[PDB]
Order: structure tokens, then sequence, then C-alpha cells
């Protein structure tokens, strides 16, 4: 059951949080430490309650949010595989399914190095199940997808695969043995004893991807850091549209037409036979790959697609439909692009005046876009991605609006001009995205390390037999060195009152107090900025103006891209130029996607500066609706979750630096609002002992000595730092 | 200056810029000064052959919405009486055959086939016109006063919520501004109670529960 040395009295610290949260079924809340092992922690007792048929019954699924993180998971638990497997004996079965379709995919050399996701599944799909399922045999243009057909092969028999392989582990077996990602994954499904996939892929509305049956019997689900589910929610069902998108649909308007005028019955007598049975029996036409090709489910919690074949009968009839609709609907959008409005169920009435027959209509037509489209079977998915967008939008109209949020943005967004004008439909209610999630599921524990205010969880609008603050002891000397600056000399300003453009006097000292940072402390520093133009507002005045000057010659900088590309550039740069003779510390954005999937350790990267509120200051009116509903649901938030948007992102990112427990952070802030703010957004194990002992308003300077006080002692006498051996009740 | 104006003289759109042009009943192009100059020379005729019209039928529509006339000749057809043969049956029908046969004939005119007096004529003959036009006087009925309570319960919560609001800014700033001018001159004329601090810790703690 991996105690399996001192384990910084943390097991039985969460030993009894299974035991309350999983025997009686507690949905659950977990604080930890972000130097706490978070499987370690986590699963040693999970796969201990694996084994345990408390009942009968225990599933497991698990998600993250990050890929090389997921591996990770799976990186380490494999020795704990090994652990206890020498210790009882033999050693049982086991599968943990990492399940990636995105970028692990192919093994086809002419498929393969095509560098997005989508659309290069698209033409593997194409290939397998709209080529090869429309002109079925064939020897040239049937293309050689020759292990799908070993998946036929192995799917009518019955193998039985080791324990968890990665992405690259059946790609040899692709090269060998295992087949497909897809397929090895879907068979391995049917027996799954333990699957970890990414938080994005559970959550998708879109194509709403159905990973287990529907077994809400004991539905085991487990969950780390999971933060910013809005974030990942409203932006799961959010609907971005642009003006150039619907121009090349308007193009493949009558393109598509075009292939109805070439058919006259070859494949129209195909639609004759089946359109018929789609009046007589309701069925889908394909079981197979086809449908992650299709908008599965764009709003999940309806009854049934009862009364099919709305009103509309014939293809061009349905066709037409469409010019029906996009050709209002750019009425819809064109003259609407000098007024930003925000009524969401106001857009669908005004509709039906336009729209004929509708709300049938709207929300049967993704299929029967699909499946007129299915009697083609010949449109290539990237070309037709852009009208499966379409679609899908007037389908959410359909269903989910009176609750949710229509917004028409067309103004200054990177267009300087309204050259580009665009509207979003967001939902707003990630609880009803996780409210079929929770009846779906048993009752299934969140655990985020950031998340010091529980009353965020009525955010997700839910509730909780279990949610309680974890406190953990440090025997380690002393965790860290959390520093609020406030400078006295330089004049605190480090929130944006004045702007990050407005007053660059503000900007005169974030310098001085970095240089000095980077003089003192050595050994790789990951700061945060706000965002893109921040960060390029950050170092506007640092070229020009003489800064660098001796920051370059202390240590080094890497600048994180805009583009992801050269953004992992300097990344490779940074974990080989700090184990070199160089500190070279990174310089990063907090909001932006750097700030993921890493878990800096001892080795590179050790220490944390604040620099300013991490809120959101951009986008403009999601806000409104998103606040006045939660003033409809708790009416004093204003003030409340815009200090803790800002706070459970700041030690998401800044709590990253430390893995282990005596791995070292210096966790400063450089920061103007500290007062309540701060301190109700770090973790109540982290105020108590360490942040503000009696150190608030510490000038640079003077917070110069404390680092260099702190590094000092805490480098040399460690020998032992809190040992466990045997169980001498201590009772916290 | 965008298209071609109008095919008639070109002192329309090439002289006014802040201007748009019209569309008659069939997609052509025709600017709006040429519409007072239609009346005494023809009275309702498409400008390039001569083909007759009706009060004018002149969308005024540069977004490209009647330029597909199939677009605009849905506006004509459907809300034709074909609205008005519609939406009985969506009250009363069987299961779907009184839409998908009544869906059928709508691909059924927008073609131009030139086969619709063999259904007018059998339009509403065989049914009571007055039971269709109070269905359609019994549903515009309905959603105009739908759609203005709609409108007005969303124009009073807000601006009953904002005012609660207001009002609350109100309720907040003079508490404190006179509680304490209340405890100023809670000395002034009178050295408390009975010691130094006394009821000027009693009111020191009574004001924020009346807040709270
Ligand atoms: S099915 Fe497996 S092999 Fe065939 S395309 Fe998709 S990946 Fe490439
Ligand atoms: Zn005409
Ligand atoms: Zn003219």
């Amino acid at each position: 059951y991996f105690p399996y040395d001192y384990i910084y009295p943390e097991q039985f610290s969460y030993m009894r949080e299974l035991k309350r949260t999983l025997d009686a079924k507690g949905h659950g809340v977990l604080e930890m430490p972000s130097g706490t092992g978070k499987t370690v922690s986590l699963l040693a007792l999970i796969m201990a309650y694996q084994r345990a048929y408390p009942l009968e019954v225990t599933k497991l699924i698990y998600c993250s949010r990050t890929v090389p993180e997921i591996e990770k998971v799976i990186e380490e638990l494999r020795k704990l595989l090994n652990f206890y497997e020498k210790q009882e004996g033999e050693k049982l079965p086991f599968l943990g399914l990492a399940l990636s379709s995105r970028k692990n995919l192919c093994i086809h050399p002419e498929v393969t190095p095509l560098r997005f996701g989508k659309d290069v599944d698209g033409k593997c799909h194409s290939l397998t199940a709209s080529y090869v399922r429309a002109q079925y045999q064939h020897d040239t243009s049937l293309p050689h997808c020759r292990f799908y057909e070993e998946f036929d092969a192995h799917g009518r028999e019955v193998p039985l695969p080791a324990g968890i392989y990665n992405l690259d582990d059946l790609k040899a077996l692709g090269r060998r043995q295992g087949w497909c990602p897809y397929f090895l994954a879907r068979y391995s499904i049917l027996h799954a004893n333990v699957v970890v996939y990414s938080y994005h892929y559970l959550l998708d509305p879109k194509i709403a991807d159905l990973v287990s049956k529907e077994l809400a019997r004991k539905a085991v689900v487990v969950f780390d850091e999971a933060h910013n589910i809005d974030n990942v929610c409203i932006d799961s069902m959010s609907v971005n549209l642009t003006r150039r998108t619907l121009d090349r649909c308007q193009g493949n308007l009558e393109t598509l037409q075009k292939t109805v005028l070439r058919i006259k019955e070859t494949d129209e007598q195909r639609l004759r036979d089946e359109y018929r049975r789609l009046v007589e029996g309701l069925r889908e036409a394909s079981a197979a790959r086809e449908t992650d090709a299709h908008l599965a489910n764009p709003v999940l919690p309806d009854e049934v697609l009862q009364e099919a074949v709305p009103g509309s009968i014939r293809t061009a009839e349905h066709f037409l439909g469409f010019l029906r609709r996009l050709l209002e609907y750019v009425k819809w959008r064109l003259r609407v692009q000098h007024v930003v409005q925000e009524s969401p169920p106001a857009f669908l009435s005004g509709l039906a005046q336009r729209v004929c027959i509708q709300r049938k209509p709207l929300r049967f037509c993704a299929e029967r876009l699909r499946s007129l489209l299915h009697t083609l079977e010949i449109t290539d998915l990237a070309d037709f991605s852009p009208l499966t967008l379409l679609a899908n939008f007037a389908t959410l109209v359909s269903t989910y609006a009176k609750g949710f949020t229509i917004i028409i943005e067309p103004f200054d967004d990177r267009t300087p001009t309204i050259a580009n004008p665009i509207l979003h439909f967001s939902c707003m209610d990630a609880s009803l995205a996780i409210k079929p999630v929770f009846e779906r599921f048993q009752s299934v524990i969140i655990t985020s390390g950031t998340l010091s205010p529980l009353d965020i969880y009525p955010k997700i609008l839910d509730f909780h037999p279990v949610t309680m603050a974890t406190f953990t002891m440090t025997l380690a000397r002393v965790c860290l060195c959390p520093m609020i600056i406030g400078r006295g000399n330089d004049q605190v300003a480090i929130s944006s009152k004045f702007e990050t453009r407005e007053d660059i006097a503000v900007i005169r000292n974030y310098g001085n107090l970095l240089l000095e940072m980077s003089a003192v402390v050595p050994d790789g520093i990951v700061a945060f900025f706000t965002s893109y133009q921040y960060m390029e507002s950050t170092v506007a005045s640092w070229y020009e103006q003489g800064i660098l000057e001796n920051i370059q010659r202390n240590k080094l900088l890497f600048i994180e891209t805009q583009d992801g590309a050269e953004t992992s550039v300097a990344l490779e740069k940074y974990q080989e130029a700090c184990e070199n003779g160089r500190g070279a510390i990174l310089l990063s954005v907090a909001r932006g996607k750097v700030s993921e999937g890493i878990d800096f350790v001892h080795h590179y990267g050790r220490a944390v500066i604040m620099f300013g509120v991490p809120y959101v200051y951009t986008q403009s009116r999601i806000l409104k609706a998103r606040l006045e509903y939660l003033r409809d649901q708790f009416q004093i938030r204003e003030n409340d979750f815009l200090t803790f948007d800002a706070m459970r992102h700041a030690a998401q990112c800044v709590g990253r630096a430390i893995r282990g427990k005596t791995d070292y952070g210096l966790m400063v802030f450089a920061d103007k609002r500290f007062a309540r703010g701060d301190k109700r957004g770090k973790l109540p194990r982290w105020i108590q002992e360490h942040l503000t002992d009696a150190n608030l308003n510490l000038t640079v300077d003077e917070g110069v000595q404390v680092a260099k006080y702190f590094l000092r002692q805490m480098a040399q006498p460690f020998h032992r730092e809190d040992q466990l051996g045997l169980s001498l009740l201590s009772l916290e | 200056m965008d298209d071609q104006g109008c095919p008639r003289c070109k002192t329309t759109k090439y002289r006014n810029p802040s201007l748009k042009l019209m569309v008659n009943v069939c997609g052509h192009t025709l600017c709006e000064s040429c519409v007072d100059l239609l009346f005494v020379r023809g009275a309702g005729n498409c400008p390039e052959c001569g083909t007759p019209l009706r009060k004018s039928n002149f969308r005024v529509q540069l977004f490209e919405d009647p330029t597909v006339d199939k677009e605009v000749e849905i506006r004509k057809k459907v809300l034709k009486i074909y609205n008005k043969r519609e939406e009985d049956f969506p009250s009363l029908r069987e299961y779907n055959d009184f839409l998908e046969e009544v869906e059928e004939i709508v691909f059924n005119l927008t073609n131009n086939v030139d086969l619709d007096n063999t259904k007018k004529k059998m339009e509403i003959y065989q049914k009571e016109n007055k039971d269709v036009i109070q269905k359609n006087k019994l549903k515009l009925t309905r959603e105009q006063e739908e759609l203005e309570e709609a409108l007005e319960v969303e124009r009073q919560e807000n601006e009953q919520r904002r005012l609660f609001i207001q009002k609350e800014e109100q309720l907040q700033q003079i508490l404190k501004r006179k509680n304490k001018q209340a405890f100023l001159d809670e000395l002034e004329s009178s050295d408390l109670p009975v010691a130094l601090l006394l009821a000027q810790h009693k009111d020191r703690s009574t004001q924020l529960e009346m807040q709270l």
C-alpha cells in the first residue's frame, strides 16, 4: 500500500480522505500542497481502493490537463505497479489507458508528419470510413489502412493486453502488434480498468465524447488541478464565427450543389432507400469512426431526437434551409456589426420571423447536414469543417439559450479596423456542463492545490459533503519564503492602477527588483507576466532605456513567443541552459499557456516573482452576463470572484516549482493588492506558518537579505526532515 | 461606385455616396432615385425589360439578401398564404404528414415550376379560410402579446435591479456619513455615560451590525 519510507506525514492525512469520500459516497474537495507528489499522494490510495472491491465495483477514470504530465502520471506508477507486485507475491491483471487521438495517431508516412491534428485526422477518416466505406473493394484508391483490418481480425478475436501503455508504446506495437490508438483503445475501453486522458477530452460538448458506457453504478473519476473549469466549460461551448469562414462556406454552398447536380440517382437512390428507413425506424447509419467526424451531441442533456426528418423533406430543400439560414445569418451579422448586442433567446425569436420553420430544423440540422453528406461520402473534412461549425451553432441556439449567452464582438481585437467581426455563443452554466458529469458519475473528487476559498465550489453551484483544509507540518526547516514586497522607497504600484501602458515610472524599478533577484538567486527562475502585449509592454522600455546591461551579464533570458513554435524553443534551452554553467532566468506569462505541464524541479526552476494582479483585464463584457448571473446566484460577487479568478490562476502558476518536499521555492509577491485578497487566495496551510509572519511591506532592498538568509541556511545541514517510521499516533 | 448604380442615368450613385439602392421583385439592381420616375413612366415596371410589378416591392437591401432571388421570393411566397397554410397544421396534425407533404410543395414553388394555380385553386377550398385566418389572428395576437411581455420583464427587472444597486449605494454612504457624524457629536456635549471609552465603544460596535 506504498508508504515505502518517510512520506512527509501526509498519506495518513489523506488516508481518511479516501475513507470518508469513498466508503461514504462523498463528492469531495481536497486542498493539496504543490510539493506533494500529486498521484503518490492520491493514486497510492486510489489503486489501493482499486483492489478493495469494497462492495463489488471500483471504476477508474482519471483526467488531467496536459499530455506530458499525463504520461508522467503513468511514469512512476509502473514502479508502483511493480512495488507491491513483489510484495503481495504474484501479479494481477491491470490496464491504464492513456487515450490520445489528437496528436498520436497514425503510422502511415503519407499521413503522419503534416503538423495539425484535426485536418489530418480528417484525411485519415476520409480514407478509412469515407473512401474505403464508399469504395469498399479496390486496389489503389482503397488505401492501405491495413491494421484497421487487423483490428477487424482481433476485434473478432479476444487478446488480453498487458499493463498501461503510452502513445509511443503502441506505435512500436503499431510496427509489430499493438493496433491503432483509437481501435487498440475501443477494444480496451471494452474492459478498461483505468483511463487517463485530458480534462478537455471529456468536456467536449461540441462532439460529445462519451468515453464509457453511461454506467453510473459506481462511476469513479478523479480530478487534479481542476482550477479553471469555467475557462474549460464556457470555452468548451464557446462558438467563434469568422466572416472569412462564412464566405468560404458561401463558396462551398454552390460547390456542394454541383455535387448534387452531377449525381442523379447513384447516391440519390442510396438516400431514397434509407431516407425511407429514416422515416420508418430511426437508427444512425454508422457505428464506426464516422462518428469521430461527427457532432455526437451538441446539446447533451436532452431526451432524444425523436421527430427527425424536420421541416425539410429533400436535400436541396435542406440545402435551401441553410440558404434560408446562412444568407439570413449574414443578414443577422453584417448589419449587427455596429452595436455589440447581448440577447441570447431574443435572437432565435427574431430569427423565427426570418426562418420559416424553426426550433425543429434548428435542432434537427447537423445530422441532416452530415447525413445528406453521408449519402455523398465525398467531401473532404477540412473543406467541410467550417460548415459543421454552422449547423452546430443553430443547434446550440435551438436548445440551450435562455440560461446561456449570445455575444457579438465585431470591434477592435487584433483587427484595427472592423476587418474581421465575430460573435460568440457562450454558455454560462459550467454547472450544466458538469451536472451531466455528476449525474453520470457516482461522487467524484476535485483536488486543486490552488483552491483556497471553498466558497467557489458554489460557483460550480453544486453540493459537497466533504470540503476541508489540508494542513501539513514542515520539519523541512521552512517549506518556502513567501515574500510580499510592497516597496516604500520606489513606492509599490504593482497593480495596474496606472495601467501597464499609462506610466513607465512604475516600470522603473521592476528591473531593479528583478536584477537583484537575478543577482542573488541562482539556478533558474520562471516568472509570470500577465499577457503577451503586456510582456511586449514589459520589455518595451527594457531595450531602449538601459535595463539589460547587467541582466544579460548575470543570467540569460528566455523570451516566450505569441507563437507556440518559438515558445517551445527557449524551453529546449532553459532545461539545458540551467544545467550548464549558467543561471538563465526564463521570462514568461501567467495567463498564457506556458504555465502548465512542467512541474519545475530543484534541478531547474526554483523561484517565482509575482508581477501585478493576475486578473483578466482583456475581454470586454464576457464579464457582465457572467457577473449578473452569479449576482443572480449570490448577489455580492463582483468584489468576490474577481479577486479569486486572479488568485486561482496565481498559485496555479506560482505554486508549481517544488515537486517533492525539500525542492525549494522562492515565491515572492510583488503586488499592490495583498491586504485581504492574496491572503484569501493563498492556501490555509500556506498563509499560516509562512505568509507575512512579520514581513509585509518588504522593500526589495531590504528583502534582498531575506532570500540570502533563506537559502544560505536552507542549503546546508539537510539529513533528517520529518522522518516517519512506525505508527505513533501523533494525532496531527 | 459599388456595383454599377442603376442601369438608368448614372446621376444617383456616382454623385451621392451616402445612399443605397433598392431591389425589385425578381432580384435586379436599381437605385433609389428611379423610384419616383417609375411612377409616371409605367407604374411598377422592372427597369431592364418591362416586367410588371406590385406596389413597387423595393426591398432596400444591399446586404446581398435579395440578390439571391430565391430568398426574396421565399419572403414573397411563404409569407403569401403559405404561412397561413402552414401553422394550422402544427396546431393539430396527425404526426408529421401535415408537415412534410406541406414541406414538399415549398420546393414546388421555388423552382419557378408554374404549377401553382393547380394548387392555388385547391388552396383553401377544402377547409375554412376564416379558421385559417383566425389562427393567424390567434398566433399574431399571441406572439405580439408574448414578445412585449418578454420585452417588459427584461426592461423592468434589471432597471429594478440597478436601482436596488443604486439605493444600496445611497444606503451605505449616508449611513457611514451620519453614524460617524452621530459618533462625532456623541462626544460633543457629553463625556460618554460613565467612562472615557464606554458608549463610544458602545456606538463603535452598534454601527457595524446596522450595515450587516
Ligand atoms: S486508422 Fe489508425 S492508421 Fe488508419 S488512418 Fe487512422 S491511424 Fe492512420
Ligand atoms: Zn421578374
Ligand atoms: Zn437612377
